[PDB]
RNA sequence: CUACCCUUGGUCAGGUUGAAGUUCAGGUAACACUGAAUGGAGGACCGAACCGACUUACGUUGAAAAGUGAGCGGAUGAACU
RNA sequence: UGAGUAGCGAAAGACGGGUGAGAAUCCCGUCCACCGAUUGACUAAGGUUUCCAGAGGAAGGCUCGUCCGCUCUGGGUUAGUCGGGUCCUAAGCUGAGGCCGACAGGCGUAGGCGAUGGAUAACAGGUUGAUAUUCCUGUACCACCUAUAAUCGUUUUAAUCGAUGGGGGGACGCAGUAGGAUAGGCGAAGCGUGCGAUUGGAUUGCACGUCUAAGCAGUAAGGCUGAGUAUUAGGCAAAUCCGGUACUCGUUAAGGCUGAGCUGUGAUGGGGAGAAGACAUUGUGUCUUCGAGUCGUUGAUUUCACACUGCCGAGAAAAGCCUCUAGAUAGAAAAUAGGUGCCCGUACCGCAAACCGACACAGGUAGUCAAGAUGAGAAUUCUAAGGUGAGCGAGCGAACUCUCGUUAAGGAACUCGGCAAAAUGACCCCGUAACUUCGGGAGAAGGGGUGCUCUUUAGGGUUAACGCCCAGAAGAGCCGCAGUGAAUAGGCCCAAGCGACUGUUUAUCAAAAACACAGGUCUCUGCUAAACCGUAAGGUGAUGUAUAGGGGCUGACGCCUGCCCGGU
């Protein structure tokens, strides 16, 4: 049975990567939240 | 800057076989190119360099106790001499 | 004109098609082609705003001279060609100075015939003239609404309109729809009727052929659910079950007029269809 | 993941049937028309790959949070990827 | 607690010899078995060190463990030419100014980014524990640079460069056969190399091999195509280029453009079934010399080639490339010699124990290659190349459950229902109903044949012939219970309801009579169309224009579709 997660480096980066997050006001809010919480991984 | 381009020689079984073939292996600054390596070798060891092969080595996972980390990434060059020789010892 | 297939299969049974005898060249003029990617009825937001469009054969666009503004120079009909982007065929014509253009192919246009445009052109099929200069009673097609913009009216296969009379700044015309309306006499039109008259008779024959044409299936309102459509729901089959049939977006859709009021053209439209 | 779509690619062993058209012969005032050959159409036929999921047994603290065995449907197309 | 209970996840192992504290479980050997359109060989994603060597045995491993995808230690990935970047563009994304919008921001022009497509110069052999078109050997090619240059130019130029412009080209669908090649297969008393039987027999007997790239030079099955000269309302200016036009000659030819393949060379080199010399604490551990390459046959799903023919649904772009001028400037270079050529990836798994499934999980995972016998075949059964014996076993051979085989007489009496099972099944020949939209129904139905030996004998392909391959007909015989002797391969028929049909659907209890459908009809819509998305801008509709577009209903086809407009 084909499962939900089919990893793809390009898709992962282009959807959830640093530059995508930076390209939107709400993505920048995501980054700010994660920094505030002190996450090791922002993106 | 040649002394910064070349970091250290590599001494292994494969590297010793290469040295028998007149090929000398070095770890080099991760930012330099093949041409810079050739020029540094010629400047430092007063040899004539026939060619340079180069390759990158990923950081390797390494463990010590409960601490997980990585070794430094490496850039390794193999310099084939046209004229002369290099004595590492 | 029309070819009727033998019922070798239930798919072919009752199917018909054009024979394409009118077509004289089966490949287009390379330099008059442009790419035409499909929208599948989806707008600049990427959303489906018109249902039932999608898929279908790839097509190239043929640049077509609806304007016919190259006056006083004869052009010879090199060929009649198929065009996937419209019901009519198209005639590649070659002007005496060596410029080549596509035009809508009128009924009766033959390879080797000469066409011209301008106020001085003769009244013969394929010639383009201002309505000022076109006589009363003449059958025309490819009619402009604004001078120099290019033909917009009566371009489908078999389409034509008839010049009826000449007021001061406007000419009266009867359109294929039956509407009688005024059009500025500086607007141009092409003499004759659009060719490919048998287009409408073709029996498409099978679902797949519509799919090749890029038409996706139409699901009836009555077989949806209430949250989908005003006709949805009901146990078993149901009649319309309200005072008027409704569109999917909740507007009455049988007899309700939708032409907007206070339009500039309402004083130019003399008699509705 | 999934639905629909966009652009750009890929795949479909083997066998069968024999549409239109055409040619030859006959036939006609000329056409219809008849026969043979040619021709190679089809959401055409049988059937692997591939896609699917009709029946049934098994499984039901599973080998598997939807599967397996045996049969089953489509397989040049509104095909599958 | 349940309880020493359920379970230990598709399968074939046996023994000998090692190793070790300890061995069904590790190593080596022999035999046996399994896959082989593959359990084999590549490879894209994905993973990210899992790869290699040495060491270890706590934990992980459904048992064990001396072993491991585990633990420790140290190693391993080499490129001008392979894939990507220093080239191109598609969808899409982004977007200077700009348009729109309480804010946030949305839209969008020029311009950019963006492969799944276009362009683009390297091949064969050898080599390691682990990389190899990357290292080495041999032999190439591409771009650039420097020096010397046969020769040509030297300011309207005319040698040379040449647009950020023009033109050509790149450049394209689907189906269908036929043909030329080549790969591959097969045979041979061609050649070469081994072996020569002890179980009754034979010894022209048995087994194995029978090659070599790019590049360079030539050749050529096939495919396509008139050419030349004048002139010019066009190609934003120009044009000698393109387009148009006129004339001359030509037209089953010649010329031009393409083109698989072949030949030679590359190569007295390499590889090679093997042989002879050796060296070695025993040595399958390595060194030197030697070692054949033929003929026939078959023949692609590869290639010529989207070529050719046909068709309707009418089948990217841009760059590389060629050419034209506008412009540029004394200098240009056939050849010869020498030199320069970066970054990223490169390990390993990759129908899987390394990827997605929490697992060393009977699932899922694009593409490429894919031998012999049989056959129409990539089906079937058995094998090859190659890989594998499945990470609990030993006994016993109860009930019961599962999976499989058989069954007296009967033959649907079972049951909600023939559910399941059984039966049919290949090829050839005979033969085949109602009804029908004249296609069909049809493999209707129902029958007959099928092995082997020998004799006679019509043919076809390829060849001077021999030979090789394909393929019938007749007759006479032989054997069995049985000859598509295994495996794989329709059960059929008579009626009725529903839906015309091929399709589609409730991923995971419903596949249907439901949806769709081609056809019918009504209705809206004259173009800044109506309808639709959006606050708008901006879009879809449509680069369409009433033979068109949206919506409602009906649902192939045939015959038809009556009455009521009081109500809404
Ligand atoms: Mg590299
Ligand atoms: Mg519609
Ligand atoms: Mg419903
Ligand atoms: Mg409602
Ligand atoms: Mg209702
Ligand atoms: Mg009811
Ligand atoms: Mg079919
Ligand atoms: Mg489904
Ligand atoms: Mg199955
Ligand atoms: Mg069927
Ligand atoms: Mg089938
Ligand atoms: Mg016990
Ligand atoms: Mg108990
Ligand atoms: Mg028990
Ligand atoms: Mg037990
Ligand atoms: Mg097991
Ligand atoms: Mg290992
Ligand atoms: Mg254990
Ligand atoms: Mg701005
Ligand atoms: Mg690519
Ligand atoms: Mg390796
Ligand atoms: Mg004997
Ligand atoms: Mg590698
Ligand atoms: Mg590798
Ligand atoms: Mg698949
Ligand atoms: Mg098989
Ligand atoms: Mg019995
Ligand atoms: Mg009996
Ligand atoms: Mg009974
Ligand atoms: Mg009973
Ligand atoms: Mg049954
Ligand atoms: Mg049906
Ligand atoms: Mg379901
Ligand atoms: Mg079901
Ligand atoms: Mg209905
Ligand atoms: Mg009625």
């Amino acid at each position: 049975v084909k499962r939900t997660y089919q990893p793809n480096k390009r898709k992962h980066s282009k959807v959830h990567g640093f530059r995508k997050r930076m390209s939107t006001k709400n993505g920048r809010k995501v980054l700010a939240r994660r920094r505030r919480k002190g996450r090791k991984v922002l993106s | 800057e040649a002394r910064d381009i070349l970091k250290r020689p590599v001494i292994t079984e494969k590297s010793s076989e290469a040295m028998a073939e007149d090929k000398y292996t070095f770890d080099v600054d991760t930012r330099v190119n093949k041409t810079q390596v050739k020029m540094a070798v010629e400047e430092i060891f007063n040899v004539k360099v026939a060619s340079v092969n180069i390759m990158n080595y990923k950081p390797k996972k390494k463990r010590m106790g409960r601490y997980q980390g990585y070794t430094n990434k490496r850039r390794k060059a193999i310099v084939t001499l046209k004229e002369g020789s290099i004595d590492l010892f | 004109a029309i070819k009727k297939y033998k019922p070798i299969t239930n798919g072919r049974r009752n199917m018909t098609s054009l024979d394409f005898a009118e077509i004289t060249k089966t490949t287009p003029e390379k330099s008059l082609l442009k790419p035409l990617p499909k929208k599948a009825g989806r707008n600049n937001q990427g959303k489906l705003t018109v249902r039932h469009h999608g898929g279908g054969h790839k097509r190239q666009y043929r640049v077509i001279d609806f304007k016919r503004n190259k006056d006083g120079i004869n052009a010879k009909v090199d060929s009649i060609q198929y065009d996937p982007n419209r019901s009519a065929n198209i005639a590649l014509v070659v002007y005496a100075d060596g410029e080549k253009r596509y035009i809508i192919a009128p009924k009766g246009l033959e390879v080797g015939q000469i066409v011209e445009s301008g106020a001085e052109a003769d009244i013969k099929v394929g010639n383009a003239l201002p309505l000022q200069n076109i006589p009363v009673g003449t059958v025309v097609h490819n009619i402009e609404l604004k001078p120099g913009k290019g033909g917009q009216i009566a371009r489908s296969a078999g389409a034509s309109a008839q010049v009826l009379g000449k007021e001061g700044k406007y000419v009266l015309i009867r359109l294929r729809s039956g509407e009688v309306r005024m059009i500025l006499s500086t607007c141009r039109a092409t003499i004759g009727q659009v060719g490919n008259l048998q287009h409408e008779l073709v029996n498409v024959g099978k679902a797949g052929r519509s799919r090749w044409k890029g038409i996706r299936p139409t699901v009836r309102g009555s077989v949806m659910n209430p949250n989908d459509h005003p006709h949805g729901g009901g146990e078993g089959r149901a009649p319309i079950g309200r005072p008027s049939p409704m569109s999917p977006w909740g507007k009455p859709t049988l007899g309700k007029k939708t032409r907007r009021g206070k339009k500039s053209s309402d004083k130019l439209i003399v008699r509705g269809r």
